[PDB]
């Protein structure tokens, strides 16, 4: 179904003489790759991080993206050095790239760029454009990249062929990974806030999507507050669901699970 | 600039004296630059693993801390984080027995 494929890049300038980039890339919820600002090369994080692509066409893709590192943090401070004291030091910039994926061979792309944590520019068709909003000290700088035939042209051709391109080769190569199921562990423990507040924990599932709700036999409790999911660090999951209760109306409740991996078999725990 | 929220959780069912891993995961903050630690019993966790930073769809950054460890029945463990959105450092303890 729906995969999401995102490069994100994280550059900081600090002053005139540091600066450091990092990035991550992810296809759905699993790392692909990591670019560490103090490493020359682009290191994968899956053993089908290279997808369906040889090592020459890797090579190319890198080296674009080696001089890309580069040319960037050269221009941000230069764009600086003529923006005094509009808009001075710290900086932070963030851009993220990709391509979403859909049933078929159709997909869409996306490239924005946020400033000090908002979104100021994205690519869009043919060029970069400043979304409504954006700082009018943007508007100059833009039309200066836009004159860039041979950056937009690679730009066009890195979101219309090659990220759609590259993901059909991951999600071939990155199947059983993708694929995989792994099992909720679920318990159960209580904490603050006579009221207590009941907890289910469900931990160590993937993919994502999880049904978990305290009940009264049948009866689906509706204060039941599910929060949101954690990460683990082994590429599985971590969610729990509260619900607030009254002293002595805890007996009878149990803690419902449902998950692909369990195979229409739920998991209950009982308080 | 936007502030740290911090959760801390075990990876398995916290049985004392079995090998468990315990998570920090912290979010939502901006800029990217923090200091995170792992505490036992108040005192700093030397072999503390840190996933890459990432960042939402919102911008916001985010970052999983995590540290191997044996629960026992006394010890206690929480997750203490420094940002420059806040003046002072921010300690969450992990719930178990809360
Ligand atoms: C995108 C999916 C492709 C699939 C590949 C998957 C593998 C990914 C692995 C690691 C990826 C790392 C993440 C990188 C993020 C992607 C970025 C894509 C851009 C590529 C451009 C290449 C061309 C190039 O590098 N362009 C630069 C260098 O050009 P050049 O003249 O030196 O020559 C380059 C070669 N070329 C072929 C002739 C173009 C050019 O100078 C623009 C650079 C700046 C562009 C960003 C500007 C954004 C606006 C920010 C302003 C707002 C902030 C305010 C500032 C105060
Ligand atoms: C990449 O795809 C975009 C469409 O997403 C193309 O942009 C269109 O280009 C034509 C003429 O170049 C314009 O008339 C359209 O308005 C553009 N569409 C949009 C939505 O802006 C672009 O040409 C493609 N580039 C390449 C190299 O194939
Ligand atoms: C620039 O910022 C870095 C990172 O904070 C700092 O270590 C360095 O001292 C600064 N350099 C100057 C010249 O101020
Ligand atoms: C990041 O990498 C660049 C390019 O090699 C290097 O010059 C710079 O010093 C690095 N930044 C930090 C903070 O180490």
């Amino acid at each position: 179904k729906n995969y999401t494929f995102r490069c994100l890049q994280m550059s900081s300038f600090a002053n005139r003489s540091w600066s450091r980039t990092d990035s991550v890339v992810w296809l759905g919820d699993l790392q692909t790759h990591r670019w560490s600002n103090d490493s020359a090369t682009i290191s994968f994080t899956k053993p089908w991080s290279q997808g369906k692509l040889s090592n020459q066409q890797w090579e190319k893709l890198q080296h674009m993206f080696q001089v890309y590192r580069v040319s960037f943090t050269r221009d941000i401070q230069e764009l600086v050095k003529m923006m005094s004291p509009k808009e001075d030091y710290p900086i932070e910039i963030q851009l993220s790239a990709g391509c979403e994926m859909y049933p078929g061979n159709a997909s869409e792309s996306f490239l924005h760029v946020a400033f000090q944590g908002k979104y100021v520019v994205r690519f869009w068709g043919t060029s970069w454009q400043t979304v409504p909003g954006a700082p009018s000290w943007l508007d100059l700088p833009i039309k200066v990249l836009n004159a860039d035939q041979g950056t937009s042209a690679t730009v066009q051709m890195l979101l219309n062929d090659t990220c759609p391109l590259f993901v059909r080769g991951l999600l071939e190569a990155g199947k059983s990974d993708l694929e995989k199921q792994e099992k909720p562990v679920a318990w159960l423990s209580s904490v603050p806030s006579g009221h207590r507040q009941l907890v289910c924990h469900v931990s160590g599932f993937y993919p994502k999507p999880v049904w978990v709700m305290w009940m009264r036999g049948d009866q689906e409790q509706q204060g039941t507050h599910r929060g949101d999911f954690l990460p683990n660090a082994d590429e599985t999951w971590y969610l729990q669901a509260t619900l607030d209760v009254e002293a002595g109306e805890e007996a009878g409740l149990a803690c419902r699970v449902k998950h692909s991996s369990l195979g229409g078999q739920d998991i209950i725990l009982y308080w | 600039q936007k502030t740290p929220q911090i959760q801390v959780y075990s990876r398995h069912p916290p049985e004392n004296g079995k090998p468990n891993i315990l998570n920090c995961y912290v979010t939502q903050f901006h800029p990217p630059h923090i200091e995170i630690q792992m505490l036992k019993n108040g005192k700093k966790i030397p072999k503390v693993e840190m996933s890459d930073m990432s960042f939402s769809k919102d911008w916001s950054f985010y970052i999983l801390a995590h540290t191997e460890f044996t629960p026992t029945e006394t010890d206690t463990y929480a997750c203490r984080v420094k940002h420059a959105s806040m003046a002072e450092p921010k300690t969450v303890y992990w719930d178990r027995d809360m």
